[PDB]
């Protein structure tokens, strides 16, 4: 009953947002609730912020 | 990469089979954004065979879990190569060492 | 949806990604657009939604 | 830069003969670029090149009314000699990081294929700090002096920016004095 | 408005005779209604 | 040949008869090209009769009118008399390709010259000829229209005293009587068929 | 009968058609989003009837129709991305439609 | 340049001394700039008799 | 502009009023252009009765349909009603100029679109209107063409009856009659000039 | 705010 077939692929990209989950190497989970403009970031004597 | 290690990570990055290795030390003939060609050393070369390899690479492709796939060289051309070495790193690999 | 914090918030308040309420409050809006008559009826209402 | 386009390609995920890099890696070799346009808020520059070896800013088609900040912001490497390249690069003027994703989101004006959208970080500045030392008057030693350290791209004069700081601060201060 | 669908001949046999001037009425009714003053409550059902 | 090149860019939408393809006053966004068939132009008395500006056959374009200018709406209703295939491309695409290609504007402007020329011819036949003269002009000029069944003494076409009217402009009975009159001049013959003897 | 694919679809905005080939299929390099069309497929349809109200609708606009149904591919709701690669498979026995 | 400004929206005045200020709109990254420098000068520069 | 580069190698003449440049039937051999002035393009039937089909002003070409096909008779009389500066271009070099520069044809075809639109309106309102409506469309559009003064609330025009007789191509006596019949309606106030409220 | 403007009289220049 099948006569010929088509298939396709697109591409999609994804970038970061609150609610996206995060962690490292100790069970150290976490989720983002905010992303910070660099100005109100605390920072050092040398201005090299966090 | 990360910065603190344990040491095994090199020995991990290889036997996934995830990328090419130096089957036979030589020199790079040709390079592409998709592939490469080498000249095999004479001593490693056998008489009937010409002794050159091609390696055509893995570009953007999917898993069961359906994420990107790709491979690319960590190297240059017209340069010597020792056997067993790598040719190309992967989506999470770097100089024969994992980078996730 | 995934969840997170509002530190600023008060009691009665709650974060809401808006598409959620958007599609969830549709016939309110369709009665409301027929009422305004920008969308005189509901096909155009959904068009204008798009 | 806000966009680029080139011969021989459709989409970023495609490839090319005689090249090390992907498309996007080279785009990323470009995001770290500096320009000092003089009169204009927007231009397109162009480039054409061939022959094995690196491709830097030295190779590009410079128009005289803009100052390039580096010759050697490295871009790519020609692996094969017969390869050739030919692209055009649209730069704008602005500030910040509404990086032309905002445009396509705002603009579904039906564009042709080829037009590689690119993310914009117009912001020139790189690092900054200040220090409150003591502005010496022989009596008023409670006076303070401010030493501000800065790091940016090219594209920028310091005292230009300083007087512009004065400008906009005072513009808003109008609303604090004038509008009550 | 009905469970029916009354049609041509019976009307003559019910109303009086006429058949063709009905058609003519029909077209002229399309005239007076179609002109884009009443045709717009349909014009998005044109899109149906 | 150039036609197939044009059609290489097109979407062929097919339309059975009665398919009221265009409505006048629709905005103009799309060029049409008859791939197959023929179609009727129409203009409506603002309350009453509509009249056929002409008939059009294979090889030609529709909706060309609105192209040169913005905010151009459709001029006339356009109904599928017969089932037809029409090729679909848009504007600027088309402007681009005119940058690429000549000869469409040549042919189509010469055909517009014919258009305005014969429109002058019909304005003249409207003004000068009495109605029998008008119908007789039609009887001539449609025997030579390529729709004419070869008849060894005359030319035969299956008009039923209907489009002779729409083309001339008249009630149908008096066409009966002036055919009944050209029945008497050994010019014409009929059975609902028609032959120009 | 046999289903088929080609650009020809009824009741269309050329907006969607703008990117599809003569075989009714997307060209590469594009970007797309939910509700767009990918391939125009259609299926041999039968015939039905309708209420007197829609009859009143079709009777004045002169709304005319054919005997075939649309079964065309579209982007899912909520999704968008770049058009980069595809394929087709056809029987040994079936005519390989031109672009195959 | 495509600057924004605020307009003094209101002075909700409880008393001669006890008083509010509504104020908007601003581009983001300034309300704290403002409030910082505002309260600094007000706390650290003012004449009076005592 | 481009205009002067075209003209600099054109055989400029000054043709005064009423001079018959073109007698149709002459075999088309040279393209012309109104550098300055005003001209009437018009035709006759063999009994002599003649109709103006247009007038052309500075900015306009004539001899423009003969250029493409080689050696066809000219299409209509073209007589300068004013002292007109005319460029003159033999077709054989004008085709060389098209090979040297296109974009000379979009504009001619646009205005042929305009011409066939309005001529379709001519033929329509011919079919439709008792002269009343014909005078209606006339005084409307002449109150729209760019020579109409304003009477403070009303389009002033003074393009007097001798001329409109030829525009509509009809008896002016009925024009005066219906104009009086419209002054009954008060939409018009006319004495030499007509003021359209 | 006036006094701040008075701080900045140096640097509008
Ligand atoms: N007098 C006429 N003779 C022949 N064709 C016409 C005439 N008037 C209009 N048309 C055609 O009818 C079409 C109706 O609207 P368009 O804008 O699509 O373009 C028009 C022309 O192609
Ligand atoms: N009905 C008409 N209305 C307006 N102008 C016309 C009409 N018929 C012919 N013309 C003009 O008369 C010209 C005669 O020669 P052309 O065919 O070169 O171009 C013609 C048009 O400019």
């Amino acid at each position: 009953g099948v006569l010929k077939i088509v298939k396709v692929y697109l591409a999609v990209k994804r970038r970061i947002q609150p609610g996206d989950k995060m962690a490292g190497r100790h069970g150290n989970k976490g989720v983002i609730s905010k992303i910070n403009p660099i100005e109100d970031m605390p920072y050092d004597e040398n201005g090299t912020p966090v | 990469k990360p910065l603190v290690g344990t040491g095994m990570e090199r020995a991990v990055a290889v036997d996934s089979g995830v990328t090419a290795v130096a089957k036979r030390g030589g020199v790079v003939q040709y390079v592409d954004a998709s592939r490469i060609v080498i000249k095999v050393n004479e001593d490693e070369m056998y008489p009937g065979e010409a002794g050159i390899d091609i390696y055509n690479l893995t570009k953007y492709t999917r898993s069961n879990q359906n994420t990107c796939i790709n491979q690319m060289p960590c190297v240059s051309l017209g340069e010597p190569v020792e056997r067993g070495d790598v040719l190309a790193d992967g989506p999470s690999t770097d100089l024969g060492e994992l980078a996730l | 949806s995934v969840i997170t914090v509002g530190p600023y918030l008060r009691l009665h308040q709650c974060g809401l990604p808006k598409k959620m309420a958007l599609e969830l409050f549709k016939p309110f809006i369709y009665g409301k657009l027929e009422l305004r008559g920008l969308a005189t009826t509901i096909k155009a209402a959904k068009k204008m939604v798009e | 830069v806000t966009e680029v386009e080139i011969d021989g390609v459709l989409h970023e995920y495609s490839t090319k003969e005689g090249v090390q890099e992907d498309i996007l890696e080279i785009l990323l070799n470009l995001k770290g670029l500096a320009v000092r346009v003089q009169g204009k808020d927007e231009v397109i520059l162009t480039l054409n090149k061939s022959g094995i070896g690196p491709v830097t800013a030295a190779d590009i088609t410079h128009d005289g009314d803009v100052e390039i900040v580096k010759p050697q912001h490295v871009i790519c490497h020609l692996t094969d000699e017969n390869a050739s390249i030919s692209m055009r690069i649209k730069v704008q003027r602005g500030r910040g990081y509404v990086p032309a994703s905002t445009r396509i989101h705002s603009e579904e004006d039906e564009r042709p294929i080829g037009r590689l959208l690119v993310d914009a970080c117009y912001s020139p500045v790189e690092r900054i700090a200040y220090n409150v030392e003591a502005a010496r008057v022989e009596q008023r030693t409670d006076l303070d002096k401010l030493v501000i350290e800065m790091e940016t791209n090219g594209t920028i004069d310091p005292e230009e920016a300083i007087r512009r700081a004065a400008t906009i601060l005072a513009e808003q201060l109008e609303a604090f004095v004038d509008l009550r | 408005d009905m469970n029916t669908d009354y049609t041509l001949e019976e009307v003559g046999k019910q109303f009086d005779v006429t058949r063709e001037r009905i058609r003519q009425i029909e077209a002229k009714a399309l005239r007076k209604l179609r002109h884009p003053s009443r045709s717009e409550v349909l014009r998005s059902f044109l899109d149906d | 040949p150039t036609l197939e090149w044009f059609l290489s860019h097109c979407h062929i939408h097919k339309y059975p008869s009665k398919s009221t393809l265009i409505h006048q006053g629709e905005k103009a966004e799309t060029l049409y090209y008859i791939v197959k068939g023929s179609v009727a132009v129409l203009i409506k008395d603002e309350e009453g009769k509509e009249m056929i500006l002409s008939y059009l056959n294979q090889g030609d374009f529709i909706g060309e009118l609105g192209l040169f200018e913005e905010g151009q709406e459709r001029s006339a209703w356009v109904r599928a008399k017969t089932a037809c295939e029409v090729a679909e491309i848009s504007y600027k695409k088309f402007r681009q390709l005119i940058q690429v290609n000549p000869d469409i504007l040549m042919r189509l402007s010469a055909q517009m010259a014919r258009r305005l020329q014969v429109t002058s011819e019909k304005v003249g036949n409207l003004a000068f000829l009495d109605v029998t003269g008008r119908i007789a002009q039609t009887l001539l000029n449609l025997a030579k229209q390529p729709d004419a069944m070869t008849h060894p003494d005359g030319m035969q076409i299956k008009i039923t005293r209907q489009e002779i009217g729409q083309i001339v402009g008249c009630s149908r009975e008096t066409v009966g009587r002036i055919l009944k009159m050209l029945e008497d001049q050994n010019l014409i013959s009929a059975h609902g068929k028609t032959i120009v003897v | 009968g046999p289903e088929e694919i080609t650009a020809d679809i009824p009741n269309v905005g050329e907006a969607a058609l703008s990117k599809l080939d003569e075989s009714g299929i997307v060209y590469i390099g594009a970007e797309v989003t939910g509700g767009d069309i990918l391939v125009g497929k259609v299926t041999p349809k039968g015939e039905t009837q309708l209420t007197p109200e829609e009859k009143l609708l079709r009777a004045i606009f002169g709304e005319k129709a054919s005997d075939v149904k649309d079964s065309s591919l579209r982007v899912p709701n909520g999704v968008s991305g770049t058009v980069i690669d595809v394929q087709v498979f056809t029987r040994d026995g079936v005519e390989k439609d031109k672009r195959a | 340049t495509e600057f924004l400004k605020p307009r003094l929206v209101d002075i909700e005045q409880v008393s001669s001394t006890h008083a509010k200020v509504t104020l908007e709109p601003l581009e983001r990254g300034f309300g704290h700039t403002l409030g910082n420098a505002l309260r600094r000068i007000l706390l650290s520069s003012m004449p009076g008799c005592a």
